[PDB]
């Protein structure tokens, strides 16, 4: 099986400022998936194949990394942005990064 | 000297990558057996005694049987041929009636079922005025009851009229060559250990593809191509659970198959030219229709996939074979169609193993329907009529479609289902070696010539 | 002789070698480049299709310095800040696909220069004709 | 090995049959045909041609010099060319060359080329 | 547009079975593949399961067989042919199976894997 | 069988001057002869086909005339490559009977 | 150059100009005449029948003194009976239609001029070569 | 026909004189007969075996000046 | 910017006299050099574009000469209607710098 590890965990920063949300996997050599829940709501796509954005996906939104380590930045954070973020290798997930005001 | 001028050669061999339309065609030794008694035997160019095939030197393409054109293209093709072979035919519209029907006559076991019932009805006569009863027989799978008094229907009375096929016409399988017309060139990878994607160093470019015996297999391919040395396992992506892998192995599997029941053609008018064909009285015993697998060779191939799969996964992984999980009837239980009459059989008695990493048969028995959906389409059913005696085939197990299960939480061993699922991953066994290639010359280069005014 | 033999050098049999391997091979190339109810319209709508090819090459090499050979020498120098690679390791190392892969981007540019290069010939056999 | 290398037993025993194998190849096409020979050079002698056949058939042309005492196969698969001479003396002392017979034209009438060439040989010493 | 409508949420008992739907509309239903995905309080995403309903060809996790079935319905009339019905039997209720499911679908790009489930239902809570 | 007479066994020159070996043959092989080029040890290799054509690869410096039963190979500026026995080949009519050897020193 | 513009000279737009002006871009206008369950065998129509065109051009100028060239000038003299208009007035003033409706009558005797010229001239070269 | 012309040592020209020699082994009749006498189907009916390798031999010397002309030009 | 300078100001010639006006740049404008011709309360109007280009309209000659920093409009057999201020205009980057101005009397 493969087992998804995010480091930051909770990140607590302040709107308008940038992120980078880290997550590792323990098989490298395939694609990695980025999703985003608000608080008590409908689940949403934010990057798949690791580097194309979604549908409805502001360009803010980069997805980079190779191998194991895999990179989500987010630049000029809003308040709508602070949630929940998911990494999934195909039937497997992380525990979820958490993203709160300062 | 040092300045160098452009140059335009014409007819350059160089190709790209493209999508157009091959056409088919058949042998002529099919046209000799004339008189439409398969598709394409009236609608296909006669081949080429000489395919000609020409390897090449130096050369490396990179192939993906996964994204691959034309497979697509077979598909489309072979399901509006198999339209295209029905419109003469009679619809069943008279059909879709009140069925009286009885159990047929039998020792009957109150565990068991009959899988027979023996239904007689109001039937239209050529003439409009006049109407008769006459009786047939079917089985479970085909009527439901409607509701003391027993009635029963036709599935198919709700969603559209059967078109009849014409018991003129057979189902068996004939080699389709797939030839590209001018301008294009196709290309066909003879490496041995090629896994279907990525770059292969041995191609050869070819005017038209080998022998494709296009069978309609859900689970266990039949009379595919044979590999060369050793069992490979082909996959889009291995540790994608929702992509099926497909198991070409070496030495082919010996399967017999049979009805050993006894029917009768019987003939019925429903109009003026419209003839039904019924299944007349059951001549002897009434016997389960089933298949044969040698034992030993199905243990031997089996543990010969296990040599390969263990490639895959490390060497310390225990691999066990079962059956499949559920669905419909043709994509759980394996479906073929053994000379115009089509067996659902049940392959319980075969995925049913475990392998650590340290004279008998099978036998298996059938379902048989004679009312067909085939491809799922929404208005389209098709009846088969009964044909006549005993009933056998001889066939060559070839290849498998498995699929791994969704292992999570610390799996230390891996199943492997079977799995029919979409009818273009038996088209992708044979069509995995070619790539079709659209020549454009007209190269330029520079030399050392001007041109002399 | 009694006792011959034939390599039988087919169609598309010089991808791999170089340049000047492929330069003598490719008239045959060019020759088998133009043979080859609804079905009949798909090979129809396909051997026309193969037609449209064959005639936009003939009528792109026909408003260029040649009508119907096959080598063609043209007015136009070749830049050399397209590929800056000399003569011998481009007629004797490097393959047609490579070639091929190497200067997919300034063949319109290439198209354009061969146009106008034959062009003002055009202009310029006529005028020399206008004399006499 | 490279291209029609001649390999096998370079001793035969007096009267016994030689055997020796050559590494072949087919051609671009399967329309293609060789006609693969074995040839001796001799110290005593000029070069001497012994046998061959066609890769089409399996009919075999040979010299009549040696009498009919050549069996000459071939394995295609196999990428053999076999000369199993028989009866073999102390005259058949000889460097051994499996040559390839066959001619490059270039488009389907004419004739452009012939291409004879040979592979390296084997001495084989009978006594 | 892409919709999925599950059914409401319900509470069960333990030991029993709760049978969700779910409606897609707007799309050829016979093509993509449904999955069926849970959300559980402290412990996250895991998955069940996927089905084709071309066919009903099934795929379960496999800490989750015996317990899970799946089927479905297609729509057989040519006016109506994008509506489809997915169904999720889950049986073997225990208090720890309390948590929120969903049914999804993947996109529709051509760089799009099976996985990337883009259009998701609005969410069913089960409560044991 | 048709007898081939390859004419000198052995040829002394200089560098740079143009020989000549004769094969002449007992009956008609009108353009079937071949000439090769075998170094001490090493596999004939081909020279000139049907005796009169330069094979693609060899240098111009291999020519050949005559006609009928009399050949004449001809090297014009012989060379240090070129030290190698030679032999006439015919393939007119079954069997293959070839030269008698050229050694050039 | 930054700052670089560009017109863009389509297919058909040297319509109401002069002669001249017209005999520059024709080459671009000669070369967008080619490429372009029933409605399939009507496009299939339209372009066979605009190859059909293309290919009587083609047949038509071939028979002629050129092969493929664009600017052909023959030996046949320009028959004054048939406008006796000059050079000036017809290079720079005149425009194509006008060219047109001017000598719409005598254009059949102008193309079997040209064949009978082009003809003779091919027994001319034939027999320049006799003595060779 | 266009195409089968046009490797060979005329584009579009109707009359064409090439650089092979007429081989006398194929018909060895003279050109008076030939080219007053005999009609033209009894023409083709006459050397209706040879006919493929005139054409070879029509595309080797094509192929052959094109190399000339290119290696003419190749010193200047 | 880069900085264009034209000279001269003013150049004096008879009828006939073939004249040189320099334009010299500050950075590499390589060949993206306009010449253009005004008369006194007029429009100026192009004679050359790209620095060696004859535009079609204007006479033969008007010629230019140059690369790089230093370019050169030369006018052989000058003519009455050559009254006119000439300039050279800079194209390479942004601003749009043109030249200082040649009489010609
Ligand atoms: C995988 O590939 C194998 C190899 O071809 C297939 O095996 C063949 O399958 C076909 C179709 O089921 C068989 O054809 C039928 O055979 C019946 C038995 O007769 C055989 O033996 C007699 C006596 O020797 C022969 O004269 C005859 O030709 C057969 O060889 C016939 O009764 C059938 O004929 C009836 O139908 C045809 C249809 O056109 C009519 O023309 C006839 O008049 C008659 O009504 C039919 O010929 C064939 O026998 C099988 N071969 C072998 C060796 O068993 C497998 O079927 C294929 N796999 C799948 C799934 O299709
Ligand atoms: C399951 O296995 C298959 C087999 O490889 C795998 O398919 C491949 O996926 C990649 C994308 O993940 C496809 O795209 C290629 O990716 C490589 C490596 O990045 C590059 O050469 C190209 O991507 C570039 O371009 C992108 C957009 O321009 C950039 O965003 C990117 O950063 C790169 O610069 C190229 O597109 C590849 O074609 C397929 N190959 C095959 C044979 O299908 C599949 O992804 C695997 N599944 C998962 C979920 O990973
Ligand atoms: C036609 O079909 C009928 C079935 O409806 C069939 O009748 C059955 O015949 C057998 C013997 O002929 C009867 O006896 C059985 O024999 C087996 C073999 O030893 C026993 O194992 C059975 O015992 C089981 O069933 C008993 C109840 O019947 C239990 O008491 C016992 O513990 C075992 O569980 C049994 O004795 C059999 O009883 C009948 N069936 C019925 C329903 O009575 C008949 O033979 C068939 N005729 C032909 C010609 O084929
Ligand atoms: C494909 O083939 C497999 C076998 O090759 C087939 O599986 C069998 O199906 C039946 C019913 O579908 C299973 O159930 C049996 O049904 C009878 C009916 O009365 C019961 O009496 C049986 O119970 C006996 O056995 C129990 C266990 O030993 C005893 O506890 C009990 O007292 C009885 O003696 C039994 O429930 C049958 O078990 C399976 N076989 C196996 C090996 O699992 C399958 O149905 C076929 N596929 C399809 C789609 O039909
Ligand atoms: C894969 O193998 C398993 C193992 O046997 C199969 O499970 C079996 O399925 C049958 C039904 O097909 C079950 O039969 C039962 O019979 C009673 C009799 O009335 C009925 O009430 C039940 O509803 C059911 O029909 C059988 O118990 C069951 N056995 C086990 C151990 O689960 C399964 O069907 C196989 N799958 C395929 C696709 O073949
Ligand atoms: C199916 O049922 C029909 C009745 O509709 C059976 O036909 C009768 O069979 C009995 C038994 O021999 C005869 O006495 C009657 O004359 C038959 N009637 C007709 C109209 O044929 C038929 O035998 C049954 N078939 C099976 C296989 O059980
Ligand atoms: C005729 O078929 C009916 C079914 O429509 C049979 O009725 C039931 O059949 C099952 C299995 O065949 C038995 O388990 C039930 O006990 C049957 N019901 C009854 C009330 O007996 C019926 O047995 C068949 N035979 C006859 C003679 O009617
Ligand atoms: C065939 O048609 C006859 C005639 O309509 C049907 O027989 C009728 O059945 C109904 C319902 O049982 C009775 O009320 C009528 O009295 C019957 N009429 C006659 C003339 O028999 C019969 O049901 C139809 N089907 C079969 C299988 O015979
Ligand atoms: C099929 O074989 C190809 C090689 O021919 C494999 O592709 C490479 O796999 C390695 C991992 O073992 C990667 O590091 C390379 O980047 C892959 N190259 C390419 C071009 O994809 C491929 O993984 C094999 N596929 C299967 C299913 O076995
Ligand atoms: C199936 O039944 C038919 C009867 O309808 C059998 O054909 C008979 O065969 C015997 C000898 O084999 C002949 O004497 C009869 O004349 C045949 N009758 C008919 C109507 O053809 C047929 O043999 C049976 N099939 C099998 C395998 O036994
Ligand atoms: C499958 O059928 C074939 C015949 O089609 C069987 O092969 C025969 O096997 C017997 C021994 O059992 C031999 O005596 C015969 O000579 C064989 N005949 C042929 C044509 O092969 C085979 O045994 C069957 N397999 C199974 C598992 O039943
Ligand atoms: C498994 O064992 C084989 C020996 O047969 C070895 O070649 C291979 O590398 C092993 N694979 C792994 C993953 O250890
Ligand atoms: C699986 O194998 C066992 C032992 O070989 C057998 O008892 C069982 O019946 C098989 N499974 C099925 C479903 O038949
Ligand atoms: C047709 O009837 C069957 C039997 O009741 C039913 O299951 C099916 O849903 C019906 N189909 C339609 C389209 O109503």
């Amino acid at each position: 099986e493969i087992v998804l590890t995010q480091s930051p965990g909770i990140l607590s920063l302040s709107p308008g400022e940038t992120a980078t949300l880290f997550c590792k996997a323990s098989q490298g050599g395939n694609a990695m998936t980025w999703y985003q829940k608000r608080r008590g709501q409908v689940p949403r796509l934010l990057i798949y194949d690791t580097s194309r954005r979604a549908s409805g996906v502001p360009d803010r939104f980069v997805g980079s990394g190779s191998g194991t380590d895999f990179f989500l930045t987010i630049n000029k954070l809003d308040r709508e942005d602070f949630a929940v973020y998911y990494c999934q290798q195909f039937e497997f997930f992380g525990l979820g990064s958490e993203l709160e005001v300062h | 000297a040092e300045n160098l001028w452009v140059t335009v050669y014409y007819g350059v061999p160089v190709w790209k990558d493209a999508e157009t339309t091959l056409f088919c065609a058949s042998d002529a030794k099919a046209y000799e057996t004339e008189k439409h008694n398969v598709w394409a035997t009236h609608a296909c160019v006669p081949t080429d005694p000489n395919p000609q095939e020409i390897h090449l030197e130096n050369v490396t393409e990179e192939f993906n049987m996964w994204k691959n054109n034309m497979v697509e293209q077979m598909h489309t093709d072979i399901i509006s041929l198999w339209d295209q072979s029905l419109k003469p035919c009679v619809k069943l519209t008279p059909l879709c009636v009140t069925l009286q029907c009885t159990n047929v006559t039998n020792n009957i076991t109150d565990d068991m079922r009959g899988e027979l019932k023996n239904c007689s009805f109001n039937m239209t006569t050529e003439l409009r005025d006049k109407k008769q009863k006459v009786y047939s027989l079917f089985y479970r799978l085909d009527v439901v009851q409607i509701n003391s008094n027993k009635e029963y229907r036709l599935i198919n009375c709700n969603t559209s009229a059967c078109t009849q096929a014409c018991p003129k016409v057979s189902f068996e399988p004939i080699p389709i060559h797939y030839c590209a017309p001018a301008g294009f060139a196709i290309l066909k990878c003879k490496d041995k250990k090629f896994n279907g994607t990525g770059p292969c160093p041995s191609v050869s470019t070819v005017q038209c593809t080998h022998g494709i015996k296009p069978v309609v297999s859900t689970q266990l391919l039949l009379n595919g191509s044979l590999a060369e040395e050793e069992v490979m396992i082909r996959s889009e992506n291995i540790t994608n659970n929702a992509k099926n892998i497909l198991v070409q192995f070496n030495t082919p599997v010996q399967i017999n198959c049979t009805r050993p029941n006894n029917n009768t053609r019987k003939s019925i008018r429903i109009g003026p030219g419209q003839a039904f064909y019924a299944t007349g009285d059951i001549i002897g015993d009434i016997r389960q229709a089933h298949c044969n697998v040698s034992k030993a060779t199905w243990n031997e191939t089996l543990g010969k996939v296990v040599k390969q799969l263990r490639k895959h996964f490390g060497n310390n992984t225990i691999i066990r074979f079962a059956n499949s999980s559920g669905g419909d009837l043709e994509v759980t239980t394996h479906s073929f169609n053994c000379g115009g009459e089509f067996f659902y059989c049940n392959t319980s008695g075969l995925f049913n193993s475990t392998w650590i990493s340290n004279n008998d048969s099978i036998t298996l028995p059938c379902r048989i329907k004679q009312i067909i959906n085939m491809w799922q389409r929404i208005g389209q059913c098709m009846y088969a009529p009964p044909i006549q005696g005993v009933i056998r085939c001889v066939s060559n197990i070839t290849g498998l479609i498995l699929t791994r299960d969704g292992g999570s939480t610390n799996s230390t061993t891996e199943t492997f289902r079977p799995g029919g699922g979409d009818m273009r991953d038996n088209w992708r066994s044979e069509l995995y070696k070619y790539k079709v290639v659209k020549i454009e010359p007209l190269g330029v280069a520079p030399t050392r010539c001007k041109r002399r005014v | 002789a009694v006792g011959i033999g034939a390599v039988f050098l087919g169609f598309l049999g010089a991808a791999g070698s170089t340049m000047g391997a492929a330069s003598m091979t490719l008239t045959v190339q060019a020759r088998n480049l133009l043979s080859g109810t609804v079905w009949g319209i798909k090979q129809l709508q396909a051997r026309v299709l193969a037609v449209e090819r064959y005639l936009r090459d003939q009528q792109l090499l026909g408003i260029w310095g040649c009508s119907g050979k096959l080598i063609c020498c043209t007015n136009v120098p070749w830049n050399s800040s397209w590929s800056n690679r000399n003569l011998s390791e481009i007629w004797d190392n490097m393959t047609w696909l490579q070639w091929d892969k190497e200067i997919s981007n300034y063949t319109q540019i290439i198209y354009g220069l061969l146009e106008e290069s034959q062009n003002q010939q055009e202009k310029n056999e006529q005028d020399l004709l206008a004399l006499d | 090995q490279v291209q029609l290398q001649v390999s096998g037993p370079g001793v035969v025993r007096p009267s016994e049959t030689l055997s020796l194998t050559c590494e072949v190849s087919s051609g671009s096409t399967s329309r293609d045909f060789f006609y693969w020979s074995w040839v001796r050079q001799t110290p005593g002698k000029g070069l001497e041609w012994i046998g061959g056949m066609y890769s089409n058939s399996e009919e075999t042309n040979h010299n009549p010099s040696l009498k009919s005492r050549v069996i000459i196969s071939k394995d295609t698969s196999k990428n053999e060319f076999s000369l199993r001479l028989t009866s073999v003396t102390a005259a058949d002392t000889a460097v051994y060359f499996c040559s390839s017979r066959a001619k490059i034209y270039y488009s389907a009438s004419y004739s452009g080329g012939r291409i004879d060439v040979w592979g390296p040989g084997l001495l084989v010493t009978v006594s | 547009q892409v919709q999925l409508v599950q059914s409401g949420a319900v509470i069960k008992t333990p030991g029993s079975s709760v049978k969700i739907s779910c409606r897609a509309s707007g799309y050829n239903f016979r093509d993509y593949s449904i999955h069926w995905v849970r959300l559980i309080p402290d412990k996250g995403f895991e998955w069940i399961g996927w089905i084709k309903p071309l066919w009903g060809a099934v795929s379960y996790a496999r800490q989750l067989q015996g317990r899970v079935s799946m089927t479905r319905q297609l729509s057989q009339d040519p006016d109506d042919p994008d509506w489809g019905v997915a169904y999720m039997e889950f049986s073997g209720l225990t208090p720890a199976d309390t948590a929120e499911y969903f049914c999804v679908r993947r996109g529709s790009c051509d760089y799009c894997g099976d996985f990337p489930w883009q259009y998701w239902g609005q969410g069913t809570v089960v409560v044991v | 069988d048709i007898q081939m007479t390859q004419s000198p066994s052995s040829l002394s020159a200089s560098i740079g001057d143009r020989v000549t070996v004769t094969c002449r043959a007992s009956q008609g092989i009108d353009k079937d002869l071949s000439w090769f080029q075998q170094k001490p040890g090493k596999a004939p290799t081909l020279l000139i086909y049907t005796a009169s054509t330069l094979q693609t690869g060899v240098s111009s410096r291999f020519s050949g005339s005559g006609s009928g039963t009399d050949f004449s190979l001809t090297i014009n500026n012989l060379q240090p490559e070129d030290v190698a026995t030679y032999f006439c080949q015919q393939d007119f009519s079954f069997p293959l009977t070839f030269g008698g050897g050229t050694k050039v020193d």
